[PDB]
């Protein structure tokens, strides 16, 4: 949660979100229409469905080591046995418990990360048309229909011509 | 020759870093010293070790 | 700092403040006035107050153990234990080196995305009634005071009242 | 590219970039011109030029250590020998691999960080004489000419005597 998105100002999950992670929620005259984005849970889940094969790329293949276990009392080789055994085994839970720590982190850390870059790239579409509510929620100041709204989720949005209606309706 | 624990001798030798060798005054009474043979031979004729002394009846 | 909030566009701290971590100082008509934002600085302390407990749990309890300092000069079993623990404090060197470095770098990004966080709250409350000046420190267009400047603390600024004045002033 | 400058809103390299890192290329009445920013490129070799010092300070110097290559078969001690080695060749294959990952996560991220800081330090000049196209690239609502150019890559851009023209050409 480092930008401040989700469990930020968006402040809310949407539980009838199944089609993606992020998506929209429309208004308009029309009336009340709900969509995915697919890019952003696609980049998301992309960046997820490895993440632990790029640091432990696989199980090695052990075949003959050392007793671990004993039945009488020899003296130094067993103790010597015993704690390289449990020096391993102390380093090894370690590096288990940083790196699950770390993934948990970073995982948190780019999804935050991508629900803000879908919220800057939808208001830089908007570039005077529409103003943050903060509630991660924009209102346009313009009809926008069906079409319109598809073409904002689309990417394709074109500004210039309702820059005018736009202005008009901000600032009186 | 033969070393038991040949590993051990190896290693605190090395770990040492020096061959250096001081000759001490041994008194070995009523034996004879410098031993030799023909299995290790040292100029023309037989010898030995140069830093170990074969004692054998006198 | 990887936001540039703190020692980039904030470009100083505030020795005089003692209350929090991160807070405001506003000035108007009545005088300058300066207070403390408990929410954020509550944040941070939270993310910060562990930190060392998630990753080293504890001390594990070790007992009887190898030996480690050694007299005589036996040979095999003697190197052996020596490398041992070399080995074992070498890896638990690197191990305590690698971690306070991470935990020192995410504890300097958790700070400066506080800051950044707080600010970006506050620009949205203010959503055109005020102007980023650039150096972290809005310059509002209207008549705001101490009641106005404690609801923008709270975060109940009420935008909607102050638009037409605020947008009067801006743009003429 | 947690925060969407590099490969994300900026969308392309510029090859023709050999001055430094990261810069502007500006296109006027004169004429297109292209300058790099000195700041944010030396502020990024910087954070990069150690790196790895900051963690492997350098390499420890072992002189004698145990056997690693045995010629007959002893049984026990050969076989811890083997195994200790193993062990450590392992815990050590480990930390190379989690530290160049890390390295190379916080590189790439840290250097989109200094293209967005960049991106929004010039956005923060140019308060409202400027809208930001969302191609990584301002336009800006007046007459401004090479001198207004190097003054908005020094730092030094003076708003305030462009506020009329720019606004006037924005809302008409
Ligand atoms: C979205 O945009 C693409 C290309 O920009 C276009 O082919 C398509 O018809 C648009 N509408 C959709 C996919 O509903
Ligand atoms: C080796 O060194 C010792 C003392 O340093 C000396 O007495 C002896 O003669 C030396 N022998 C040789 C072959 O250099
Ligand atoms: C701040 O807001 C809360 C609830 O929004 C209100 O109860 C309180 O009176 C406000 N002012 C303060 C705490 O000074
Ligand atoms: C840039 O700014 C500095 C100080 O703000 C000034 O001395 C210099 O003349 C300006 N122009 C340049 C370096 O081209």
């Amino acid at each position: 949660g480092l930008f401040g998105a989700i469990a930020g100002f968006i402040e809310n999950g949407w539980e009838g979100m199944i089609d993606g992670w992020y998506g929209f929620r429309h208004q308009n005259s029309e009336g009340t229409g709900q969509a995915a984005d697919l890019k952003s849970t696609q980049a998301a889940i992309d960046q997820i469905n490895g993440k632990l094969n790029r640091v432990i790329e696989k199980t090695n293949e052990k075949f003959h080591q050392i007793e671990k276990e004993f039945s009488e009392v020899e003296g130094r080789i067993q103790d010597l046995e015993k704690y390289v055994e449990d020096t391993k085994i102390d380093l090894w839970s370690y590096n288990a418990e940083l790196l699950v720590a770390l993934e948990n982190q970073h995982t948190i850390d780019l999804t935050d990360s991508e629900m803000n870059k879908l919220f800057e790239k939808t208001r830089r579409q908007l570039r005077e048309n529409a103003e943050d509510m903060g509630n991660g929620c924009f209102k346009i100041y313009h009809k926008c229909d069906n079409a319109c709204i598809e073409s904002i989720r689309n990417g394709t949005y074109d500004h210039d011509v309702y820059r005018d209606e736009a202005l008009n309706n901000r600032f009186q | 020759y033969d070393v038991p624990d040949y590993a051990s001798l190896r290693s605190l030798v090395a770990s040492s870093g020096t061959l250096e060798f001081i000759t001490e005054g041994f008194t070995w009474t009523g034996v004879t010293q410098n031993g030799g043979s023909n299995a290790c031979k040292r100029g023309p004729g037989s010898g030995f070790f140069s830093r170990l002394n074969w004692l054998t009846k006198s």
